[PDB]
C-alpha cells in the first residue's frame, strides 16, 4: 500500500522517504566542500545571489553553533534553520547540563538521532538538509562531520554536499592520495574544477577553525581575495 | 475528488477547496442586510418559514450591550460562536469595565474561527456573521465570513440572492451619512425587498430588524414592532 | 498521489503542499517594500471589490512591536494569525529580555515558526507571504521577507504578490541606497501605478527619521501628493 | 511441436508406492470401470503431483 | 488515544457498524427465555462440550448478583466485559439505595453502556445481545432484551440467537396462558422451543431457572433428560 | 490521517473481525504443544523450531513459561508478542498475591489476561496479540485444570485441546474423561506428537506435586529417551 | 500530534507484512558473524564505506553496553544507535536498582521488550535491525540476537547481513564445542573473508571479544596482526 | 472514507444531512400546541404480539412541565434527555424557579452539532445524535412546543409532525388546526394517527399520548383514558 | 527471460551456457590480455583496478583500456603511464551508480 507515502518499510527494505529526502537536498544547490588541515579545518561553499536585490550579507549557509563549532548545510533552506536552531539548543543544553563545551562528534550524533526519530515515526517528514559541521576538541585534531537526513553521520576527511557531490568527492579522492594548512590548491579548486567558474571573491563563503585559534571565523573578501590570488602557481 | 479529505489540502491552483465552500454554505443561507448612518447603524433580516408557521428561526441576536449580530448559515454553529462572542464581550465588561470596542471583538473572533481552518479534521464555522455596533467613533458594521476574513464594510448584504440587494444598496450610498432612523430603515427595507421572489410583501411576520447607535441600546424589533415601518409599493 | 500531505515528499524531493501555498500568494495583490538609509517604506496594492467596503476595510499593513511592520500578501486570515502571534512573540521578547527586539531575531523566530508548521500532516502550511521592516538607532533599516516555506531573507526592495514579475524590475532600476525616504514614498506610487494593469486604492506606511522607529499610515498628505503620479 | 513429453516406461527410479497409487487411479478408471459402477464410487478424476 | 470516528452515519440513515453488530448477534448461539409468571427460564443450545469441554466454563448463562442473570448471544468475549461492568455497577447500586436491585435499572445501564460505545471515538460497539431476567421487590418476573444499538425491550420471549427467528415466531404461536403454572409447562415450552432447532438435550441444551429472589439453579443433563423425555412423549 | 489507518477494530459485513481471524491463521503456521490433564497433574507437550544445531542451552525453553509455583503457560503463534504479555500476566499473578495472599486460582488469571487482550482488540486501533496461548494450573478450589485461550478473547476448560497445525480430533476419540493415570497421559502425548523425536526436537513438561506444594518439571533429557522407546507399535 | 494507530498489521494470509520487510532490510545489510566460544565470544563485522575517505576510528559497530555486554548489528544504520541508547539506559536502570552488572539474558529480555512495541503503538515502523548480543555473565558466556520482530535465540555461532545462509552453513561445518580463544577469531575472520567484496583490509573489519574481563573492542593493530597471521 | 467534519458538494455537512435521514426511519410522533395545553402522541410500532407494549418509552417527561417526544434512532436520545433533566434541575437548583422551553431546548440543541474525530478527551461524540424530538411544555409565556433537528436547529412550533409521517401527516395537520384545544385537538390528532395506520387500528396498546396542561403539571395517559378516547372515534 | 519455454526440451537445445559478467579470478585475466596487446610503461598497476570489483562487462574493460589509449593520444604519446589509465577508468570506470548509506 503506502510504501511511497509513509516512512515505513517497502518490500526488499528500502523505505522510500529518505532517498526522496536525499533528492530534496539537491534542490537549487548551493554547494559546500569542507577542507581539513592537520591544524586547520577550513570551510568552503558556493553561494549565488539571484538579482542584486537580496542582501548578500543576510543570505548565507555558514552558521555558528558555538564558539568552537561552525556548520554549513546544503539542503532546502527552509529545513536548514529549523535544524541549526536545535543544534544550537543542544550545544547550549550540553554546556548547561554537562559542564564543558560540547565536542563536535556527539553533537552530530544527537542531531542525527533526532533526524532518526523523524525517519522512524510517521506523521513527520525527514527534513532535507545535511549538516557539514566542523570543530576542534582538546584531545584530537580538527574534525568534520555530516549527518544525512537519515541520521547516518560518518566522520569524514573530505566529502561534499549539494549538487555535484560525486564530482567533488572524486576530485578530493584523487587529490588526497598524494599525501596543507594553506589549503589553496584544495579548498577552492574543488569548486573551480567541478563546476568551472574560477570565482571572484563574492560568491564563496569560507569558515575556518585553527588549532592555534579555535574560534569559528567567517572570512571576508579581503582575506579570501588574497586566498584566490594565491591561485597563480 | 481526492480533495475531499480536505481542510488540510490545497487545490493545485491556489484553492483550499472547502473553506471557500463554506462561503458557499453561507450563500445558501437566508438573506439579510445591514447598513450604517453617520449616527446609528441598523440591521434588517428576513426570516425563512420552512414549517407550518414559526418564529421563522430568529436571525438577529443580542450578544452584548450595543454590539449586535445577524447570523446567516448554520444555526447551532452560529449560537456556539455567539456564546463565545457573548461570553468574552461580558468578560471585557468584567475586567476593563468599558464597552469592548467592535474592531477588537470582530478581530478576535476572526482569530477564533481561524483555528479550525488551520488544523486537521475540523470543519470551519460555517456561518456568515453581519455584526454591527456603536463604539466610541461611528457605528461600525462588519461582515465576517467562514474563511475568517472579516471586512470593515458599510451597507453589506449576505444570504440567498443577496447580490441584487447589494446592487441596489451599492447605487444608494450617497444618501448615507445623513438620513435619520425613520427614513433610514425604510431605505434598508427597500434594499431587502429585492431578495424576495418578486411577489409582494415584507410582512410583519418574517422581517425582524435591529437598531444600534448613539444614545440607544441595541434594540430588537420583532413581529409587532416592525409594523411602524411600512412604506414602499414595489 | 504524492500530493495533499506536507509530510510526504515528491519522488524528486519537492513537498507539493509548500509550492501549492506559494501560488496561493501569487493569486493575490502586490505589496512592495523599499529599503533606504533612513528606514523602510512599505506600499500595498488594494483591489477594492465593491463600493461597500470603506477605507481600510482590511488592514494589510499591520504593525507588531511599535516599530516592525507587516506588509502581507496571501490569505488575510493566516497573515493576520501570524501577525498577532508575532505581536505575542515580540511581547515575550520585551517582557523576557527587556531589550527591544532586533528584527533579525524576530524574522528568524517567525520564520522557524512557519517552517516548523510545514512538517506535519496534521496541519496545512500557511498561505501568506509577508515582510517585516524597521530600524533601531544602531541597526540599519532591516527588513526581511518570509515565504510560506519558512525561508527568511534580508532584502533591499523585495516585492510579493501577483505582479511581482513586473514589480521587481522598477525597484531594481530605482536608485536604491542613498536617498532620504520621503521621495521614495512619492516614488512608491510610480511602482504601484505601473504594476496595476487594470480601483487600486493603495495604502502606504513606513518607519524613518520622520517617525523615530514607529509606524504611520502615511500621515495623510502624500495620498494627495503621490496620487499626482497619474499619467505616468 | 511441444515435443517436451519424452517417451517413458517403467524406468522410474525407485518409486513404487507412487506408481501403485497413480495406477490405482489412472487405469482402473479407464480399463476397468465395471467395479466402479458397482462399488458405488461416482468417478475418480484429477490427480495433484506435489513434490 | 485512537480517535477515528468509526460509528458514523452513512447515507439513507444507515448506521452500518450497528447492523454489522446485528449480523454479529445473528451468528451466535440460540438463547431463549420465558417469563413464566412466577418463574423465569433460559436456554442456549450449546455445541460439542461433551467431547472434551468443561461444562463449568462454557456458560452462556451467568449471574449478575443473585436474582438478575443474563444470556448473551454473540462474540462471547466482548460480552464478559459487559458482565463485569454490570456486576460492578450492580454492587454500586447495592451501595447507594441497598435493594434487591431492580432488573429495569441494570438493563438501562447495559443499554446505556452499549449506546455509549455507539458514540465514543473508535471503539466498535458490541456484538452482544442480552436476556436480562430476574425479579424485583414485589415478584414481577420481568424480562428484558437489549440490542447493540442500546435499545432494550421488556418483552416476554425474545429468542435472539442465531436460528431464533423461527423460535420467536413459534413462541408467538405457542405462549398464551398454558404456561402460567409453577415450572413444568414453562420449562417444557423452552425445551420444546430449542428442540425445534437442534437435537437432544443429553448433549446440546442447558437451562437455568430463578424462583422468587432465591435459588438460581442450573439444570444438569441428568435432570434435563426427564423434561426432554416428557416433551418427546408428548 | 484516515487514509493511512489499517482500521483493525471494524466489523466485517459478514459480522466477523478481519484482524482477529487473521491471527487464527497465524496459529496454524507455527504451533504445537498439546496439554493433557489426569486425576494427577497436567502436562504440556511441545515442539521446538527446527533441526539446526547451533543452539546451546535453554533454561526453560521458548515454549513453556513459569508463572507461579502452581501455574505455567505455553505459547503458539507470534513469539514476539506473547513474551510481552506473559510477563504482563505474570505481573497480574503476583499482584493478586499482593491483594489477597492467595496463590491466584488460575481462572482469575485467564479471565484477566483475556480481558486485557480483548481490550486490545476492542479499541486503540492496534493489532491484536497474535497468540493463542494456553495455561495449566492448580488451585485449592478446583482440581488440576488447564485453560486455553485465543487472540479473539474467549477461553475455556479444554481438557485435552492442542493448538497450532494439524487439528486434536484423534484425542476426542482416545481420552478417557474419568481416569487418565498421568504416565499414560505421557504415553498419549508421545502418541499424538509421534503422529504430528528426542529432546532435540520436542519439549514436554509436566506438573505434579508432593505433599501439597506443586512441582513443575520440564522433563530433563533422558526421560524423553525413555518414553521414545516406549512404543513398539502405537 | 502523533497517530496512535499501528501501521504494522496482519496480512490476509495471517502474517506480519512489515516484519518480513524488516528481515528483508536486515538481509540487505552488512554481513556480521558472531561465535560463542568455550571461554568467551567474538563478534566480527564488516565496515565497508563508500570511499577511502572517512574516519574509521569515528563510528563503531562493536560498542559495549556499559559493563561486559557488546552488541553488533546488521541492517539499518541509526536505528541501531537508538537501540544502543535504549539498551544502555535499561542496563543502568537495572544497575541502579540491583547493584550488579546486568545478566545478558535480562538485557535481551528488555531490548526485545522495547523492540516489540514498535511493531505496534502509533505509526512507528519496526526497527529493521537484528542486532546480536554478547556477554560473559557468571561462569559461561552468552550470545543472543534480537530480531526486529522481538524474538531472541541463544546458540554457538551465527551470521547475519548479506548472504547469511553461507555463514550459517559454514559455521555449522566448522564449529567445535571446546573451540575457545583466537581460533574462534580465526574462523570469524575467514567467515568475513568468504565474500568481503575484496582484499580483507583491517580498517574495514572490527571484532569484539568478551574474554572474562569485560567486553572490549579490539584495537586496529590487533586485527591486522592476525591478518598478518592468516 | 472522508471524516465527519466535512462539507458536502450540495452545501451542507455530510453527517448532518445523513442525520436528517434515520428520522424517516423510526416511529412517528405528533404534537399540537393549543391555547390551554399541548398534546403529544406517538405510534411506537410494536413488532411482535407475544409481548409487553407499555415499556417502549417515546413520551419522556423532562421535568413536571416539559415532556419530550422523540423518534428516529431511538435510545440515542437518552444522553441528551439526561442532559435535559440534569440541566433542568440545575436551573431550578441555582435559580429557584421553573424554566422556559427555549432554555432546555437551547441547552440540548447545543449538544447536537458538537462532535468530531480529533478533539478533546474521548468522552466526546463521534456521530451526531440521529434523533429528532420536540419538547412539549407549558411556560409563563404560554404552552408551546419546540421542534428540534439533529442539526441543532430548533424552531417554535404549534403543529409539528416527525418520523416517517413527516409529509402526509404534516400536510394533513396543516389544514386542521387553527383555533384552540377545547378537548378535541387530542381527538383530531389521533385521527391523523388513524390515517397514518401501519399495522393496527390504533387501540390503547400501540399509541402513547400525553398532554401538558397549565393547571396540572403533565398527564401521561393510562390505558382506560386512551381507549376512552378511541371509543369516541 | 522471455525466450520461449518450448525452445529447449532436450532435443532442440539440450544445453545452456551462462556468461558470468566476470569477477576477481577472471577480471585479472581480461586486464592481462587487453593490456598485453598495448604499449605500457609500467607506471600502471594491474591489481589496483582489478580491485574495486564493481559490475563490469569485458566490453567496458575494452572501453576503459581503449579509452586509456585514446586519452593518451592527447599528448601524441605512444604509451600510457598513469592518468589515462586511472583517468579514463574514473571517467567511464562505471560512471558510478547510486549507493544506498544507512542500509549497508
Amino acid at each position: 500500500g503506502f510504501d511511497r507515502h509513509i516512512t515505513i518499510f517497502s518490500p526488499e527494505g528500502r523505505l522510500y522517504q529518505v532517498e526522496y529526502a536525499f533528492k530534496a537536498i539537491n534542490q537549487g544547490g548551493l554547494t559546500s566542500v569542507a577542507v581539513r588541515g592537520k591544524d586547520c579545518a577550513v570551510i568552503v561553499t558556493q553561494k549565488k545571489v539571484p538579482d542584486k536585490l537580496l542582501d548578500s550579507s543576510t543570505v548565507t549557509h555558514l552558521f555558528k553553533i558555538t564558539e568552537n563549532i561552525g556548520c554549513v548545510m546544503t539542503g532546502m533552506t527552509a529545513d536548514s534553520r529549523s535544524q541549526v536552531q536545535r543544534a544550537r539548543y543542544e550545544a547550549a543544553n550540553w554546556k548547561y547540563k554537562y559542564g564543558y563545551e560540547i565536542p563536535v562528534d556527539m553533537l552530530c550524533k544527537r542531531i542525527a538521532d533526532i533526524s532518526q526519530v523523524y525517519t522512524q515515526n510517521a506523521e513527520m517528514r525527514p527534513l532535507g538538509c545535511c549538516m557539514i559541521l566542523i570543530g576542534i576538541d582538546e584531545e584530537q585534531g580538527p574534525q568534520v562531520y555530516k549527518c544525512d537526513p537519515a541520521g547516518y553521520y560518518c566522520g569524514f576527511k573530505a566529502t561534499a554536499a549539494g549538487v555535484k557531490q560525486t564530482e567533488s568527492t572524486s576530485f578530493l579522492e584523487k587529490k588526497v592520495k598524494k599525501k596543507f594548512e594553506q589549503t589553496v590548491e584544495t579548498a577552492i579548486t574543488c569548486l573551480s574544477t567541478v563546476l568551472s567558474i574560477d570565482f571572484k571573491p563574492s560568491e564563496i563563503e569560507v569558515g575556518v577553525v585553527t588549532v592555534e585559534n579555535p574560534k569559528f571565523r567567517i572570512l571576508t573578501e579581503a582575506e579570501i581575495d588574497a586566498h584566490l590570488v594565491a591561485l597563480a602557481e | 475528488n481526492q480533495y475531499d479529505n480536505d481542510v488540510t489540502v490545497w487545490s493545485p491552483q491556489g484553492r483550499i477547496h472547502q473553506i471557500e465552500y463554506a462561503m458557499e454554505a453561507v450563500k445558501q443561507g437566508s438573506a439579510t442586510v445591514g447598513l450604517k448612518s453617520k449616527t446609528h447603524a441598523v440591521l434588517v433580516a428576513l426570516k425563512r418559514a420552512q414549517s407550518e408557521l414559526a418564529a421563522h428561526q430568529k436571525k438577529i441576536l443580542h450578544v452584548d450591550n450595543h454590539i449586535g449580530i445577524s447570523i446567516a448559515g448554520l444555526t447551532a454553529d452560529a449560537r456556539l460562536l455567539c456564546n463565545f462572542m457573548r461570553q468574552e464581550c461580558l468578560d471585557s465588561r468584567f475586567v476593563f469595565d468599558r464597552p469592548l470596542p467592535v474592531s477588537r471583538l470582530v478581530s478576535l473572533i476572526g482569530s477564533k474561527t481561524q483555528i479550525p481552518t488551520q488544523r486537521y479534521g475540523r470543519r470551519p464555522y460555517g456561518v456568515g456573521l453581519l455584526i454591527a455596533g456603536y463604539d466610541d467613533m461611528g457605528p461600525h458594521i462588519f461582515q465576517t465570513c467562514p474563511s475568517a476574513n472579516y471586512f470593515d464594510c458599510r451597507a453589506m448584504s449576505i444570504g440567498a440572492r443577496s447580490q441584487s440587494a447589494r446592487t441596489y444598496l451599492e447605487r444608494h450610498m450617497s444618501e448615507f451619512m445623513e438620513c435619520n432612523l425613520d427614513e433610514l430603515v425604510k431605505h434598508g427595507l427597500r434594499a431587502l425587498r429585492e431578495t424576495l421572489p418578486a411577489e409582494q410583501d415584507l410582512t410583519t411576520k418574517n422581517v425582524s430588524i435591529g437598531i444600534v447607535g448613539k444614545d440607544l441600546e441595541f434594540t430588537i424589533y420583532d413581529d409587532d414592532d416592525v409594523s411602524p415601518f411600512l412604506d414602499g409599493l414595489e | 498521489g504524492y500530493d495533499l500531505s506536507a509530510s510526504t515528499f515528491s519522488p524528486d524531493g519537492r513537498v507539493f503542499q509548500v509550492e501549492y501555498a506559494m501560488k496561493a500568494v501569487e493569486n493575490s495583490s502586490t505589496a512592495i517594500g523599499i529599503r533606504c538609509k533612513d528606514g523602510v517604506v512599505f506600499g500595498v496594492e488594494k483591489l477594492v471589490l465593491s463600493k461597500l467596503y470603506e477605507e481600510g476595510s482590511n488592514k494589510r499593513l499591520f504593525n507588531v512591536d511599535r516599530h516592525v511592520g507587516m506588509a502581507v500578501a496571501g490569505l488575510l486570515a493566516d497573515a493576520r494569525s501570524l501577525a498577532d502571534i508575532a505581536r505575542e512573540e515580540a511581547s515575550n521578547f520585551r517582557s523576557n529580555f527587556g531589550y527591544n527586539i532586533p528584527l533579525k531575531h524576530l524574522a528568524d523566530r517567525v520564520a522557524m515558526y512557519v517552517h516548523a508548521y510545514t512538517l506535519y500532516s496534521a496541519v496545512r502550511p500557511f498561505g501568506c507571504s509577508f515582510m517585516l521592516g524597521s530600524y533601531s538607532v544602531n541597526d540599519g533599516a532591516q527588513l526581511y521577507m518570509i515565504d510560506p516555506s519558512g525561508v527568511s531573507y534580508g532584502y533591499w526592495g523585495c516585492a510579493i504578490g501577483k505582479a511581482r514579475q513586473a514589480a521587481k524590475t522598477e525597484i531594481e532600476k530605482l536608485q536604491m541606497k542613498e536617498m532620504t525616504c520621503r521621495d521614495i514614498v512619492k516614488e512608491v506610487a510610480k511602482i504601484i501605478y505601473i504594476v496595476h494593469d487594470e480601483a487600486f486604492e493603495l495604502e502606504l506606511s513606513w518607519v524613518g527619521e520622520l517617525t523615530n522607529g514607529r509606524h504611520e499610515i502615511v500621515p495623510k498628505d502624500i495620498r494627495e501628493e503621490a496620487e499626482k503620479y497619474a499619467k505616468e | 511441436v511441444e515435443k517436451v513429453p519424452d517417451s517413458t516406461y517403467e524406468m522410474i527410479g525407485g518409486l513404487d508406492k507412487q506408481i501403485k497409487e497413480i495406477k490405482e487411479v489412472i487405469e482402473l478408471p479407464v480399463k476397468h470401470p465395471e467395479l466402479f459402477e458397482a462399488l458405488g464410487i461416482a468417478q475418480p478424476k484429477g490427480v495433484l503431483l506435489y513434490g | 488515544s485512537y480517535d477515528r470516528a468509526i460509528t458514523v452515519f452513512s447515507p439513507d440513515g444507515h448506521l452500518f457498524q450497528v447492523e454489522y453488530a446485528q449480523e454479529a448477534v445473528k451468528k451466535g448461539s440460540t438463547a431463549v427465555g420465558v417469563r413464566g409468571r412466577d418463574i423465569v427460564v433460559l436456554g442456549v443450545e450449546k455445541a460439542s462440550v461433551a467431547k472434551l469441554q468443561d461444562e463449568r466454563t462454557v456458560r452462556k448463562i451467568c449471574a449478575l448478583d443473585d436474582n438478575v442473570c443474563m444470556a448473551f448471544a454473540g462474540l462471547t468475549a466482548d460480552a464478559r466485559i459487559v458482565i463485569n461492568r454490570a456486576r460492578v455497577e450492580c454492587q454500586s447500586h447495592r451501595l447507594t439505595v441497598e435493594d434487591p436491585v431492580t432488573v429495569e435499572y441494570i438493563t438501562r445501564y447495559i443499554a446505556s453502556l452499549k449506546q455509549r460505545y455507539t458514540q465514543s471515538n473508535g471503539r466498535r460497539p458490541f456484538g452482544i445481545s442480552a436476556l436480562i431476567v430476574g425479579f424485583d421487590f414485589d415478584g414481577t418476573p420481568r424480562l428484558y432484551q437489549t440490542d447493540p444499538s442500546g435499545t432494550y425491550h421488556a418483552w416476554k420471549a425474545n429468542a435472539i440467537g442465531r436460528g431464533a427467528k423461527s423460535v420467536r415466531e413459534f413462541l408467538e404461536k405457542n405462549y398464551t396462558d398454558d404456561a402460567i403454572e409453577t415450572d413444568d409447562l414453562t420449562i417444557k415450552l423452552v425445551i420444546k422451543a430449542l428442540l425445534e432447532v437442534v437435537e437432544s438435550g443429553g448433549k446440546n441444551i442447558e437451562l437455568a431457572v430463578m424462583r422468587r429472589d432465591q435459588s438460581l439453579k442450573i439444570l444438569n443433563p441428568e435432570e434435563i433428560e426427564k423434561y426432554v423425555a416428557e416433551i418427546e412423549k408428548e | 490521517s484516515r487514509r493511512y489507518d489499517s482500521r483493525t477494530t471494524i466489523f466485517s459485513p459478514e459480522g466477523r473481525l478481519y484482524q482477529v481471524e487473521y491471527a487464527m491463521e497465524a496459529i496454524g503456521h507455527a504451533g504445537t504443544c498439546l496439554g493433557i490433564l489426569a486425576n494427577d497433574g497436567v502436562l504440556l507437550a511441545a515442539e521446538r523450531r527446527n533441526i539446526h544445531k547451533l543452539l546451546d542451552e535453554v533454561f526453560f525453553s521458548e515454549k513453556i513459561y513459569k508463572l507461579n509455583e502452581d501455574m505455567a503457560c505455553s505459547v503458539a503463534g507470534i513469539t514476539s508478542d506473547a513474551n510481552v504479555l506473559t510477563n504482563e500476566l505474570r505481573l497480574i499473578a503476583q499482584r493478586y498475591l499482593l491483594q489477597y495472599q492467595e496463590p491466584i486460582p488460575c481462572e482469575q488469571l485467564v479471565t484477566a489476561l483475556c480481558d486485557i487482550k480483548q481490550a486490545y482488540t476492542q479499541f486503540g486501533g492496534k493489532r491484536p496479540f497474535g497468540v493463542s496461548l494456553l495455561y495449566i494450573g492448580w488451585d485449592k478450589h478446583y482440581g488440576f485444570q488447564l485453560y486455553q485461550s485465543d487472540p479473539s478473547g474467549n477461553y475455556g476448560g479444554w481438557k485435552a485441546t492442542c493448538i497450532g497445525n494439524n487439528s486434536v480430533s484423534m484425542l476426542k476419540q482416545d481420552y478417557k474423561e474419568g481416569e487418565m493415570t498421568l504416565k499414560s497421559a505421557l504415553a498419549l502425548a508421545i502418541k499424538v506428537l509421534n503422529k504430528t523425536l528426542s529432546a532435540e526436537k520436542v519439549e514436554i513438561a509436566t506438573l505434579t506435586r508432593e505433599n501439597g506444594k506443586t512441582v513443575i518439571r520440564v522433563l530433563k533429557q533422558k526421560e524423553v529417551e525413555q518414553l521414545i522407546k516406549k512404543h513398539e507399535e502405537e | 500530534r502523533g497517530y496512535s494507530f499501528s501501521l504494522t498489521t496482519f496480512s490476509p494470509s495471517g502474517k506480519l507484512v512489515q516484519i518480513e520487510y524488516a528481515l528483508a532490510a536486515v538481509a540487505g545489510g552488512a554481513p556480521s558473524v558472531g561465535i560463542k566460544a568455550a571461554n568467551g565470544v567474538v563478534l566480527a563485522t564488516e565496515k565497508k564505506q563508500k570511499s577511502i575517505l572517512y574516519d574509521e576510528r569515528s563510528v563503531h559497530k562493536v560498542e559495549p553496553i556499559t559493563k561486559h555486554i557488546g552488541l553488533v548489528y546488521s541492517g539499518m544504520g541509526p536505528d541501531y544507535r537508538v537501540l544502543v541508547h535504549r539498551a544502555r539506559k535499561l542496563a543502568q536502570q537495572y544497575y541502579l536498582v540491583y547493584q550488579e552488572p546486568i545478566p545478558t539474558a535480562q538485557l535481551v529480555q528488555r531490548v526485545a521488550s522495547v523492540m516489540q512495541e514498535y511493531t505496534q503503538s502509533g505509526g512507528v515502523r519496526p526497527f529493521g535491525v537484528s542486532l546480536l548480543i554478547c556477554g560473559w555473565n557468571e561462569g559461561r558466556p552468552y550470545l543472543f540476537q534480537s530480531d526486529p520482530s522481538g524474538a531472541y535465540f541463544a546458540w554457538k555461532a551465527t551470521a547475519m547481513g548479506k548472504n547469511y545462509v553461507n555463514g550459517k552453513t559454514f559455521l555449522e561445518k566448522r564449529y567445535n564445542e571446546d573451540l575457545e580463544l583466537e581460533d574462534a577469531i580465526h574462523t570469524a575472520i575467514l567467515t568475513l573473508k568468504e565474500s568481503f567484496e575484496g582484499q580483507m583490509t583491517e580498517d574495514n573489519i572490527e571484532v569484539g571479544i568478551c574474554n572474562e574481563a569485560g567486553f572490549r573492542r579490539l584495537t586496529p593493530t590487533e586485527v591486522k596482526d592476525y591478518l598478518a597471521a592468516i | 472514507d472522508r471524516g465527519v467534519n466535512t462539507f458536502s458538494p450540495e452545501g451542507r455537512l455530510f453527517q448532518v444531512e445523513y442525520a436528517i435521514e434515520a428520522i424517516k426511519l423510526g416511529s412517528t410522533a405528533i404534537g399540537i400546541q393549543t391555547s390551554e395545553g399541548v398534546c403529544l402522541a406517538v405510534e411506537k410500532r410494536i413488532t411482535s404480539p407475544l409481548m409487553e407494549p407499555s415499556s417502549i418509552e417515546k413520551i419522556v417527561e423532562i421535568d413536571a412541565h416539559i415532556g419530550c417526544a422523540m423518534s428516529g434512532l431511538i435510545a440515542d436520545a437518552k444522553t441528551l434527555i439526561d442532559k435535559a433533566r440534569v440541566e433542568t434541575q440545575n436551573h431550578w437548583f441555582t435559580y429557584n424557579e421553573t424554566m422556559t422551553v427555549e432554555s432546555v431546548t437551547q441547552a440540548v440543541s447545543n449538544l447536537a452539532l458538537q462532535f468530531g474525530e480529533e478533539d478533546a478527551d474521548p468522552g466526546a461524540m463521534s456521530r451526531p445524535f440521529g434523533v429528532a424530538l420536540l419538547f412539549g411544555g407549558v411556560d409563563e409565556k404560554g404552552p408551546q412546543l419546540f421542534h428540534m433537528d439533529p442539526s441543532g436547529t430548533f424552531v417554535q412550533c404549534d403543529a409539528r409532525a416527525i418520523g416517517s409521517a413527516s409529509e402526509g401527516a404534516q400536510s394533513s395537520l396543516q389544514e386542521v388546526y387553527h383555533k384552540s384545544m377545547t378537548l378535541k385537538e387530542a381527538i383530531k390528532s389521533s385521527l391523523i394517527i388513524l390515517k397514518q395506520v401501519m399495522e393496527e387500528k390504533l387501540n390503547a396498546t400501540n399509541i402513547e399520548l400525553a398532554t401538558v396542561q397549565p393547571g396540572q403539571n403533565f398527564h401521561m395517559f393510562t390505558k382506560e383514558e386512551l381507549e376512552e378516547v378511541i371509543k369516541d372515534i | 527471460d522471455t525466450l520461449d519455454p518450448a525452445l529447449l526440451r532436450p532435443g532442440r537445445l539440450d544445453r545452456k551456457i551462462e556468461f558470468p559478467l566476470p569477477d576477481r579470478r577472471q577480471k585479472r585475466l581480461i586486464f592481462s590480455t587487453i593490456t598485453s596487446k598495448m604499449n605500457l610503461s609500467e607506471e600502471v598497476d594491474l591489481e589496483d583496478y582489478v580491485a574495486r570489483p564493481d559490475k563490469i562487462s569485458g566490453a567496458d574493460i575494452n572501453s576503459i583500456c581503449q579509452e586509456s589509449g585514446m586519452l593518451a593520444v592527447r599528448e601524441n604519446r605512444y604509451i600510457v603511464l598513469a592518468k589515462d589509465f586511472e583517468k579514463a577508468y574514473k571517467t567511464v570506470i562505471k560512471k558510478d551508480e547510486q549507493e544506498h548509506e544507512f542500509y549497508k
